[PDB]
């Protein structure tokens, strides 16, 4: 149940947390050896893994799916690929954290699930926060330069980790514009 | 057998599912007090239908409490009544007379409601204003340090001996600091416009620091600085960028009136506008080192030379 | 004393194995005895890690033919070697002269992919593999879309790549 959660969380959903796409991860259900006290902590941790699997799926989906042949900048288009490029390297500390968790579980196996929860709760706010930006881009068919303002309006807020995390992505998608401007000028 | 017995050994899950647990111990009155009290009742002729208590051990009840107290919700013991934790009445260990028990768990449950409501405030933020987010971020920075100690205690239940009278005294410097939040937040949860909703919230904190002008004051101070962060950004931005830009009058100044910046507000407006007429032809990174080198009284009057000199620069 | 005795939030590596064994037994009962599972461990962790490192060389193990969550990690890292082989046999020649230069240029990357595995790791954890060979293994799979595995060749292929 312990190791299984880490494997599910990295993007390998187990036979305990069964991945559907209309509902994400789901526990197998009430059994007489389990009761809600651990269950709720597990569910709260499973939220972040739902989001993470969606992220990896989208980044994979829009980078490396054509040998590059219209008017499309949202099913295709260099800016979308630039966002997908930024997003995974911003997601690097999550992977680093999961890697850490396996080592701590190896050192002493009796460590609690709340032990996992408090370490991962620096991410518990930031992971809903970055989701609305990608959701905006996907839903409203935001393409070309318009992606920059979509990220930029939420990189003028009042939470430091959200600001830095979005800042790295905006550097990348600035980079494609700079590469075109550096020759055209 | 073969799975149920091996479970019964390793896993604890039997005092709240089928075959309620029976605890053999040292007997004779010094910790056999519950059974003596039951026999006393039975001699005293109720007479029939004994009191339903399912017999959970104590050290466990400590674990379930610490889980509830840390801030994760939805445990089977301690039912809700409207979202409020209340004591469950099947608990008995082998003593504690079941009445002092029902009071002491109620007291700690009352402290659990205080943190429950704050986590509820936050849980409805994950399913803009930008002051609410800074508020929640302050609460969390406190919360994680609180949860860490409890989480450490949970290992040490397996380890020594741990009992109620120890964990109550050990959590004394926290249960002091929770009571103030129950009063501060109770006016921060009681209210429409984003400018009165911001001023009324800032004003509670600004009042609470001058109220006691030492663990509570560090609490009020560190929640103070982490929530005035939007305002300071806007205060600098009106000056140096020569324009005002708000959410929807999300800034309490309008081109709704706290006294927090009143002794310099004129100098703010007369600088912010005067830059705009220059264009037509970092104060936060000062404030955060200011805390390193009276609180919100003389200290705030030492912030003001730095912004006064800047106004002087602009108008000149 | 008697030690509070491992909880679900608690102990792993033995209770974890016990738990997964029990859940598999639960599934087996809940069907009627008509669901059949393979071996629950294969065969260990570190031995399995060295086996999957050998899969990246280009030799797939004899457990493949053309815990239980191990399958989900395992398929993703397993398919990398099977497409590496699907590049190497379409690089076996000693026509298009520029096409032959193109094939040796493909070997310039395939040798790098064979060199990075088992010249770096002493031993790594199981999840380190799936994270580490993500930026590289997906990049390896990108080249299969490039190749046919007709198929334009010669100046036609050279000019498209230009």
């Amino acid at each position: 149940m312990i190791h299984e959660l880490l494997l599910a969380l990295s993007g390998y959903p187990g036979s305990i947390f069964t991945w559907n796409k209309r509902s994400g991860l789901q526990v197998s259900q009430d059994f007489p050896f389990l009761h809600p006290s651990e269950t709720s902590v597990l569910n709260r941790l499973c939220r972040l893994g739902t989001d993470y699997i969606r992220f990896t799926e989208f980044i994979e989906q829009y980078t490396g799916h054509v040998q590059q042949q219209q008017g499309q900048g949202g099913l295709h288009g260099i800016y979308l690929r630039a966002f997908c490029t930024g997003l995974d390297s911003v997601l690097q500390p999550y992977r680093q954290a999961l890697l850490d968790l396996e080592q701590e579980f190896l050192g002493d196996p009796h460590l609690s699930i709340s032990h996992v929860n408090y370490f991962l709760d620096q991410f518990q706010l930031l992971f809903p926060s970055v989701m609305v930006v990608v959701e905006q881009i996907k839903s409203q068919k935001i393409h070309g330069c318009q992606i920059l303002e979509t990220v930029y309006k939420h990189s003028c807020g009042g939470l430091p980790p959200v600001r830095s995390a979005l800042e790295k992505i905006l550097a990348v998608c600035h980079g494609v514009m700079y590469k075109q401007l550096s020759a055209w000028m | 057998p073969d799975d149920r017995s091996w479970l019964e050994h390793h896993v604890v899950h039997q005092y709240w599912t089928a075959r309620p647990s029976q605890f053999p111990h040292s007997l004779h009155l010094h910790s056999n007090l519950a059974a003596v009290w039951d026999q006393h009742l039975y001699s005293s002729d109720p007479l029939y239908v004994p009191d339903d208590r399912v017999l959970v051990t104590e050290t466990q009840v400590i674990r379930e409490t610490l889980w509830l107290l840390s801030g994760v919700k939805k445990l089977f013991i301690f039912q809700l009544i409207d979202g409020k934790v209340t004591v469950r009445n099947n608990i008995i260990v082998t003593h504690l007379t079941h009445s002092c028990l029902r009071s002491v768990l109620e007291q700690i449950a009352a402290y659990g409601q205080v943190v429950f409501r704050l986590q509820e405030f936050i849980d409805e933020v994950m399913g803009p204003f930008r002051t609410y987010q800074a508020f929640m971020w302050a609460l969390y920075k406190y919360f994680i340090s609180f949860k860490e100690e409890l989480a450490e205690i949970e290992k040490c239940i397996i380890n020594t001996t741990i009992t109620l009278a120890i964990v109550v005294d050990k959590l004394a410097p926290r249960l002091s600091q929770l009571k103030v939040l129950h009063k501060v937040f109770s006016t921060g949860v009681a209210e429409t416009r984003n400018v009165v909703r911001a001023s009324h919230l800032l004003n509670t904190l600004y009042k609470a620091i001058l109220e006691y002008d030492e663990q509570t004051v560090s609490l009020l101070f560190s929640l103070w600085v982490e929530t005035v962060r939007p305002y300071l950004q806007t205060v600098d931005e009106w000056i140096v960028h020569g324009h005002l830009w708000d959410g929807a009058r999300e800034f309490i100044i309008q081109r709704t009136m706290v006294s927090f910046l009143k002794p310099v507000l004129k100098q703010i407006i007369m600088a912010g506008k005067s830059m705009q007429l220059l264009k037509n032809l970092e104060l936060d990174d000062v404030h955060d080192p200011l805390l390193a080198i009276t609180f919100e009284l003389t200290l705030r009057s030492c912030l003001y030379p730095h912004i006064d000199k800047q106004y002087l620069d602009c108008c000149g | 004393g008697h030690r509070e005795e491992p909880y679900l939030t608690e102990a792993g590596r033995d209770a974890f194995d016990k738990f997964c064994r029990l859940h598999q037994g639960e599934l087996q009962l809940l069907a009627g005895g008509v669901l059949q599972a393979p071996q629950p461990v294969l065969v260990k962790e570190c031995e399995l890690v060295k086996d999957v490192l050998n899969v990246l060389i280009g030799v797939v193990s004899a457990t493949f033919s053309l815990p239980e969550s191990i399958s989900s990690l395992l398929s993703e890292v397993a398919e990398y070697g099977t497409c590496y082989t699907r590049l190497s046999h379409f690089s076996l020649q000693p026509k298009g002269l520029v096409f032959q230069a193109f094939t040796s240029g493909l070997r310039r990357y395939l040798q790098y992919y064979r060199a990075c595995v088992l010249s770096t790791p002493p031993t790594l954890s199981l999840l380190t593999i799936g994270f580490l060979f993500k930026k590289l293994g997906r990049q390896l799979r990108y080249l299969a879309e490039l190749c046919g595995v007709a198929f334009p060749t010669g100046v036609k292929l050279l000019s498209y790549l230009y």
